[PDB]
């Protein structure tokens, strides 16, 4: 840098620029730590639902085990066909891209149209919709980790 | 002295004249002629000779001309936040305007004394250029909240159009610049 | 999806369709999920929090540049018929978020 | 050079009371006359406003523009970079304040404006913003001059 | 010239005064007077002036003086918490001390000059103020080891008895200040 | 102190007709010879090249490999503040055209290159960029020369 | 004055000299002592001792010298990422070549004035040393490889073999050379 006067204003413009930016991402901040917020609530909310919803399937599946016997319950699961239908389609947050879970759940697909076991269909009810809050709570928190990543990111 | 414009003589001719063309040495390494700077030039004749240009050019050539330096004016203010986040941390509204920014860059200011054409422009091309460039900009912000990612719109083939009327010759600019216009339209439309 | 937990209730989620298996303590655990790791195919698996409280820095090793499998922890047999805090847990994710640990 | 620090305009601010400072973006905007409220300071304001002259109301209605421009002016800089969606309505009000202030307020072109036609069109701007947001201004001038709609200059900038 | 106190009669003068209080006009803009930089200012008269203090003021007035000065000091290092996190997420043991913080800011470091009696304060009357603050502070802490709700406090009928201290008479003062003393333990007391 | 606003290299730039900068970061890198492109300048390049002097596409050549490479120098001001990993597809392009530039073009050795040789080598390295993005360059002289890949010269 | 390298002292010295040994203040604040800044200094009479270095000391000496000024250039241009983007975004090889420049800079460039062995050291005793420095490079790349992590690498008790190598006598040297070249060797094909 040759000193020259000149040189020294453009400079001194630098500065200002340099000073401006840092108080733009500070707001930035600001803005990301407003969201990063609210969405902790309601990945709490999710989690909280979840344990209830992992209350109830346990208590069933407990209950299914022993009244009916581990062979036919065992011959239910074989009974069952396997699904895969979860389809990872990608959200974009905040100049980033995430994967969002969205399940298939077909209905009608399974086996065992009528309850010929006692109690085993409840207990596959209960863990479909237990599956049916898993992948919400997956989707709050990837969205609330992006978020905090973005946070660190600025500052 | 050394490119340094806080020289005496450089600072008593500033006073007395009324238009300057300041150069700048960073346009000529990249050899982007004819390098002015247009940050530090101005023109003290621009509101004197409007009842001329009504007459001779067309009748919205001055809106057309401060729409374009409006356009230059929204494009600078932009580039400090270029250089602070990346070009990609824009919203797709802002990265249509630094686009459209480039291209007047590279396609209006820019002009070539060597070529056997581009060396001598009337009036009335660079008035259509301005029209292309300005119909481009507003089917471009049309598009963009109609639902169409920037991503699409700058691989149409109207571009090279655009970008090579500088060496359509004199002759041959009206009907370059009617089939231009009309393919702006046909271009525009298939989107979404 | 695929699901590893205690051996008890492992039949519980093969009942649903999912792909559960059943490990019985750390070892296993992690071995198994690194076999989960190496094929593809499945977008998601769930891990006992009393057996592998961080599924995702276990693996991390192989995954520096890919993120499609989400891994997340559950609760287990121990947690869901006495609860467990869940807001310790995301105070815990304050904590490592932010760095401050401030709520109230 | 544009130097605030040169000579001459460093010794004029020490015999001077206060600065009006023209602005190059405003006049490469297309804006007439082109002076940003910014940086301009009036250093004996105080002594020529109040009740006995001008009207009562000048001092406040000055403070909140004042305010509110400024607040106008970052907000329209955030906006480049986390997207219109991402505010909220306050911010968005403040955007459309700023926006219409330099349309209506700086942009008078060759217009004789009086101090009253001056003040009708500060009020009219400041009406945009919502009651109780207009903090530096009591509720009694509040009650007697808010509410009054833009078209009188709207309907001919 | 331009709040740079690097310019050669700062130091030319800093190097000989005993006392520098730095004014700053971001208190100013809150209307905060006098608008003085607790942070940037200091003094060398301290250490010989005590003897005089601690026989003509109060026994105890030095050393609440550096309890007060280390309150206030104690707020400022949670700036960069607050900048961050918003202020009200902070636990109790912090929010008692940002508040105690504004009291002192409002209420103590705060004058009207042109007020009948608040424009001229006596050592007796700031010694009575500082310990009816430090006695508010002393007993908001215990009570917090006690456990409460932390705005109950914050709405006790004593921060009337705070704030209104300044403009009472230097003549009716010490009725005041033991009124306040017994009132602020009755009050206390009758909480949870 | 490499200071081109000295005045002996000014008053010197200001007579001569053009100058050839030498530039220490690539004598640093072991580029012999050490030429800075962009500092360079020749004012008589016009009168002895073109059509029936050297051949009918020098200066068009001149002027894109001028461009790429100021292109090139400007991204990788970016990658210092965003990373290599963050960027666009098209401006790697330009990084590994710039790498190269400065690999080949600029290093020779000891070796005389003939004009044509040093022509075919800036074919071959405007070829890795898109045949869309040679402005400067007519249709004719690109439906003729390009499309040359750099590994049937140096192998 | 000041350490300003622009001063006219050292401007006309620059321009008859051959050689040119920089130094630096930082690398003096930090004990690193003879302190030579590697990147600014330079040397013209490199290439005309190449014959006797080829005669008197080895034939592969000048291949030895420029892969360490490789390595060390690697070395500095990685040192600008691993700052501000955070040394653990590099890869195994990046910070292999962080810890073997490291290396290279506290066990061969450093050199103590005052030590009794350390104050003299030989053309063959050097050579050795940077035989030792790349035969140990080239076994952890090719260890890298096989999957073994860095940080195990890092915790070879070979490391200290180097360490201590530069304290060892002239006389002493051989012997230790040589079972050095032994134990590299060992060490790697034992891992993993």
């Amino acid at each position: 840098v040759s000193p020259t006067r000149m040189n020294l204003l453009q400079r001194r413009g630098q500065l200002r620029l340099a000073q401006k930016g840092v108080d733009l991402l500070k707001k930035k901040r600001d803005a990301l730590v407003a969201e990063f917020f609210g969405l902790v609530r309601e990945a709490m909310e999710a989690r909280k639902a979840l344990d209830q919803a992992a209350k109830e399937a346990y208590a069933a599946l407990l209950l299914a085990q022993a009244f009916d016997g581990p062979e036919v319950v065992a011959g239910a699961a074989l009974g069952v066909p396997p699904l895969e239908g979860v389809e990872a389609e990608v959200e974009n947050v905040w100049g980033s891209k995430v994967p969002r879970l969205k399940a298939t759940f077909p209905d009608g697909a399974l086996l065992s149209p009528v309850g010929t076991p006692a109690y085993t269909l409840e207990a596959s009810r209960a863990f479909r919709r237990y599956a049916e809050a898993l992948i919400r709570v997956a989707n709050t928190e990837t969205r609330l980790k992006k978020i905090g990543e973005e946070i660190k990111k600025t500052t | 002295p050394g490119g340094d414009m806080s020289e005496p003589v450089t600072q008593s001719t500033l006073r007395i004249v009324g238009a300057f063309w300041r150069l700048d040495a960073s346009l000529a390494f990249r050899r982007h002629f004819p390098a002015i700077n247009w940050n530090g030039s101005y023109s003290l004749f621009t509101s004197a000779l409007d009842p001329w240009y009504r007459e001779n050019v067309a009748e919205d050539y001055p809106e057309l001309r401060d729409a374009i330096s409006e356009l230059l004016q929204r494009e600078a203010g932009l580039q400090e936040i270029v250089q602070l986040v990346g070009p990609d941390a824009l919203q797709d509204a802002e990265r249509l305007v630094i686009e459209v920014g480039r291209i007047i860059r590279e396609d209006f200011l820019q002009q070539n004394a060597y070529h056997e054409v581009d060396a001598y422009c009337s009036m009335k091309k660079a008035y259509g250029i301005m029209k292309m460039i300005l119909a481009f900009y507003k089917e471009a912000e049309a598009a963009i909240k109609r639902g169409v990612s920037i991503d699409e719109i700058l691989q149409l083939p109207v571009l090279e159009r655009i970008g090579r009327a500088r060496y359509v010759s004199e002759e041959e600019f009206p009907a370059y610049f009617e089939e231009a216009m009309k393919e702006i339209q046909g271009a525009f439309k298939a989107l979404a | 999806m695929a699901v590893i937990a205690d051996p008890e209730t492992a039949q519980g989620f093969r009942l649903a369709g999912l792909e559960g298996y059943g490990a019985s303590s750390a070892e296993e655990a992690q071995s198994l999920l690194e076999t989960l790791v190496e094929r593809g195919g499945y977008a998601l698996v769930a891990v006992d929090e009393a057996l592998l409280p961080d599924p995702e820095r276990a693996v991390e090793r192989l995954m520096r540049g890919r993120d499609l499998p989400v891994l997340l922890p559950i609760a287990g047999l121990k947690e869901a018929f006495q609860g467990h805090d869940v807001e310790g847990y995301m105070r815990e994710l304050v904590r490592k978020t932010i760095g401050f640990d401030i709520k109230l | 050079d544009d130097d605030r620090t040169h000579p001459i305009p460093d010794l004029t601010g020490y015999i001077t009371e206060g600065q009006i400072q023209l602005s190059r973006e405003l006049h490469r905007k297309g804006i007439y006359p082109p002076i940003d409220p910014l940086p301009s300071l009036s250093r004996l304001m105080n002594n020529g406003v109040g009740k006995g002259k001008t009207r009562e109301d000048h001092k406040q209605v000055s403070d909140q523009l004042y305010s509110a421009y400024a607040n106008g002016v970052d907000i329209r800089k955030l906006v480049a970079i986390i997207g219109e969606d991402a505010l909220t309505e306050n911010d968005r009000r403040y955007l459309q304040f700023a926006d219409a202030f330099e349309r209506f307020f700086i942009n008078q072109g060759q217009q004789n404006r009086s101090i009253e036609e001056s003040l009708q069109i500060a009020w009219a701007l400041l009406s945009m913003l919502p009651q109780g947001e207009l903090k530096r201004i009591s509720k009694d001038h509040i009650g007697k001059y808010y509410g009054q709609k833009l078209e009188e200059i709207w309907g001919a900038p």
